[PDB]
C-alpha cells in the first residue's frame, strides 16, 4: 500500500475514465466477452457516481464532465504505456 | 529560484535551482524530498517532453527559475537470481529486484550466513554497497556475484 496525497482522488478518477474509453473502443472490435461487457457497464455508472460526488467538492471552475476526464485518462494512459511525457504533456495537470 | 516538478495526476512540488546543478543531482533532490529513489526516475522538460541529460547542468538545458519539470516513476520490479560468496568461497544464491535495498539483501544473506548485518558489508564490482541504496544503483545482472566482507568490529 502506497501513500498518496490529496490529488489522488482526482487523478484516480481521470485515470479511471481513460480505462473506461480503453473497454469501450476495446468493446467496439467484437472482443470483449459478456462478463468484461458486464464489467465496462459497472464501471461507467460507479465512475459517474463519483464524478458527480467529487465534482460538488471541487470548486465550480474545476469541474469535469466524463468525457472532459476521458481525454485526461487517454493522455495519462498514454504517458504510462510508452512511459514517455511526450506522448500527453496534459495528463501533467489537474 | 524553484524548479516546478510535476508528476502524472497534477502534483506538483518544488526544488531549489542551482545554475551548475547536474540533472543526476536534481534526481537527488527529488529522491530527497519525495522517497523516489533517483533510479527509478525520468524526467523531462515542459512542454516539449524532452529528457534530461544527467551529466549536463540544468541551466545549460533552457531550465531557470520557473521551469516545469515532468517527473515519470520507471519500476522494474522485475525478480532476478544472483549469487552471494562468502569469506570462505561459498555461494549461496538469492532472488531479489533491482528496486530492493542493500539493507534488505544483507537481511536475506545475514539469515544464511549467521552473521550479524553489522559485521560484514557488500561489495560488488569492487564498489561497497550502501544500506539506503537500492541494487539497481550498481548495475546487478543476473547471476552476478555480490561479495561479503567481514568487518573485525
Amino acid at each position: 500500500q502506497i501513500e498518496v496525497g490529496p490529488g489522488a482522488t482526482n487523478a484516480t478518477i481521470n485515470f479511471e475514465a481513460g480505462i473506461l474509453e480503453c473497454y469501450e473502443r476495446f468493446s467496439w472490435q467484437r472482443a470483449l466477452d459478456y462478463p468484461g461487457q458486464d464489467r465496462l457497464h459497472r464501471l461507467k455508472r460507479k465512475l459517474e457516481s463519483r464524478i458527480k460526488t467529487h465534482n460538488k467538492s471541487e470548486p465550480e471552475n474545476k469541474r469535469m464532465s466524463l468525457e472532459e476526464r476521458k481525454a485526461i485518462g487517454v493522455k495519462m494512459m498514454k504517458v504510462l504505456l510508452f512511459m514517455d511525457p511526450s506522448a500527453g504533456i496534459e495528463g501533467f495537470e489537474p | 529560484g524553484n524548479l516546478t516538478v510535476k508528476m502524472l495526476g497534477g502534483e506538483e512540488f518544488l526544488v531549489p535551482l542551482r545554475d551548475s546543478m547536474l540533472a543526476s543531482e536534481l534526481k537527488q533532490q527529488i529522491a530527497l524530498k519525495t522517497g523516489v529513489p533517483a533510479f527509478q526516475q525520468r524526467l523531462a522538460t515542459h512542454p516539449a517532453g524532452t529528457v534530461l541529460q544527467d551529466g549536463i547542468s540544468l541551466i545549460r538545458q533552457g531550465l531557470c527559475p520557473g521551469s516545469t519539470v515532468l517527473l515519470v516513476v520507471k519500476n522494474s520490479n522485475d525478480p532476478l537470481s544472483i549469487l552471494v560468496r562468502n569469506n570462505k568461497g561459498r555461494s549461496i544464491a538469492y532472488e531479489v529486484w533491482l528496486t530492493q535495498t542493500v539493507a534488505e539483501l544483507k537481511q536475506q544473506v545475514c539469515q544464511q550466513e549467521h552473521v550479524q548485518a553489522d559485521l560484514f558489508w557488500l561489495t560488488f564490482e569492487g564498489k561497497p554497497m550502501e544500506d539506503k541504496h537500492q541494487l539497481g544503483e550498481y548495475g546487478l545482472t543476473p547471476q552476478c556475484t555480490v561479495f561479503m566482507n567481514l568487518r573485525l568490529r
